[PDB]
DNA sequence: AGCACAGGGAAATGGTCTGCTTATCGGTAGAGTG
RNA sequence: AUCGAGAGGU
DNA sequence: CACTCTACCGATAAGCAGACGTACCTCTCGACCCTGTGCT
């Protein structure tokens, strides 16, 4: 509430401590989240997509094939970026104009 | 302003033209291209993408 | 380092009509900040 | 062959500049909840979208 | 700024896209700090889907000023946007 | 250590000429051999 | 002893969680201790009333 | 008496587009003459 | 760290 | 009171210069001088 800062790797019992309302807690992005994507460069709308996450092994981000085509993209080497929205109203505006199916 | 017309140049002791305040605002890196249109953003990811 | 949001991304952001998206990326991402002003001149005034 | 790389690499600056251009001169027209397009000074552009 | 009348309104009666977007966000973010919920939750742990199970039911207490370009306002409620 | 030091900077920075006229002097006459590959290597020591 | 009766304003800003039936009583105590329609301030959520 | 090393040092000459600054030049307008 | 140069990626 | 020689503010273009230039990303490699003057 105070606005300090608890970081779970260096406090000794992180695991420990009871949540109050009011507080935060910065978890990991997990399998269902909204996240903006894009590629450069960004020619349309349609280059900015909100997609819903799956996290799984391996290095590279994997997306449906028939979504290259607004991206302009292949896998030939190409390189893509990844935003996370970081608050409600943000998710709702990805969510609700931004998705690929809206798309 | 160190790109004035028909005046010679405040050098660098490097052998550089200054970083005048013009220099700074002006540009595609300068301020309001570089800074304020654009930005780099935190909580953002990139890498190689396969289907 | 960060990623570069840069013009043409925000144009995108533009279009599709996202106007807190523009708000968190550009500055709640970025390089937020605070300033206390003058409502008599307008300036940064000085703040303890 | 030489000459279609050529044209892609002039082509892509070419059109980057003229994207730029295009939209930093459409950015401020929005619709309006009288239904005109207007820009950011409340000129009408259009008094409905796309007539 | 001169607040219309409810019935000389002229905007559009239904939700926009962007009005949809707003509402559900800012509801959303009110409920993830504590705002009371005005609908039954069968479980929801999502501030997000909370916001859209009240939208369903329009028991999200939030007006829309939509402003005209002369500066004239008319405030449309939640419930009332189709 | 005038001519040592001319062409070791030019040699080293690519910068052709006097240190004392960077900005109209050369640049690039000199680069890092490639060392990537046998092929890389022949290819950057023909290149015009 | 010149007392002068005047009108004043303030904005009250008032946190999610009070955003009830009770929300008037709050604020009229908060404005002795320190209404119109409360703005909802974008990306805070709180509610601005004048 | 020759070099460290901080003080005192800047020099041989080697694309179309707009808005400013100059020459140009009519079309009258004085009248200077008659 | 800053600045400059170069090599590359889509 | 028919004239034709210079004053005008106009417009004319004239040559001038000055001003502009895709996106995002990865990495490597190089970076003053000259001379006074105390020391020994």
């Amino acid at each position: 509430d105070t606005g300090e800062r608890i970081d779970l790797r260096y406090h000794k019992r992180a695991g420990d401590i009871p949540l109050r309302y009011g507080w935060r807690v910065e978890r990991h992005i997990r399998d269902g989240d909204v996240v903006i994507f894009n590629r450069q460069p960004s020619l349309h709308k349609m280059s900015m997509m909100g997609h819903r996450i799956r996290v799984m092994p391996y290095s590279t981000f994997r997306l449906n094939l028939s979504v290259t085509s607004p991206y302009n993209a292949d896998f030939d080497g190409d390189e893509m970026n990844m935003h996370v929205p970081q608050s409600e109203e943000t998710r709702a505006e990805i969510q609700e104009i931004t998705m690929v199916p809206k798309q | 302003d160190n790109e004035i017309a028909g005046q010679p140049q405040a050098l660098q002791k490097s052998g550089r033209p200054l970083k005048s305040i013009r220099a700074r605002l002006k540009g595609k890196e300068g301020r309001l291209r570089g800074n304020l249109m654009g930005k780099r953003v935190d909580f953002s990811a990139r890498t190689v993408i396969t289907g | 380092g960060g990623l570069r949001f840069g013009e043409m991304e925000r144009d995108c952001q533009i279009s599709h009509g996202c106007s807190s998206v523009l708000r968190e990326r550009l500055f709640d991402c970025s390089d937020a900040y605070r300033v206390i002003v003058c409502d008599i001149c307008g300036l940064i005034a000085i703040a303890s | 062959g030489r000459e279609g790389l050529i044209d892609t690499a002039v082509k892509t600056a070419e059109t980057g500049y003229i994207q730029r251009r295009l939209v930093k001169a459409m950015e401020d027209v929005m619709v309006r909840y009288d239904g005109t397009v207007r820009n950011a000074m409340g000129d009408i552009i259009q008094f409905a979208y796309g007539e | 700024g001169k607040a219309v009348a409810k019935e000389d309104r002229t905007t559009t009666p239904y939700m926009t896209k962007y009005e949809r977007a707003r509402i559900l966000g800012t509801r959303a973010l009110q409920i993830s700090m504590n705002a009371p919920v005005l609908v039954d939750l069968e479980g929801e742990t999502d501030p997000l889907q909370i916001a859209m199970k009240e939208l369903a039911q329009k028991k999200i207490p939030l007006l829309v000023r939509r402003y005209l370009p002369d500066g004239s306002y008319e405030d449309w409620s939640v419930a009332e946007l189709i | 250590n005038i001519i040592t030091n001319g062409l070791r900077y030019s040699l080293a920075t690519g910068n052709w000429g006097d240190q004392k006229r960077s900005m109209v002097n050369r640049v690039g006459v000199s680069q890092v051999l490639n060392r990537y590959t046998f092929a890389s290597t022949l290819s950057h020591l023909r290149r015009t | 002893m010149p007392f002068f009766l005047k009108e004043l304003s303030l904005t009250i800003s008032l946190h999610p969680s009070y955003f009830g039936p009770r929300m008037q009583d709050y604020l009229k105590a908060k404005l002795l201790a320190d209404i119109d329609k409360g703005r909802v301030v974008p990306g805070q959520g709180f509610a601005e009333f004048e």
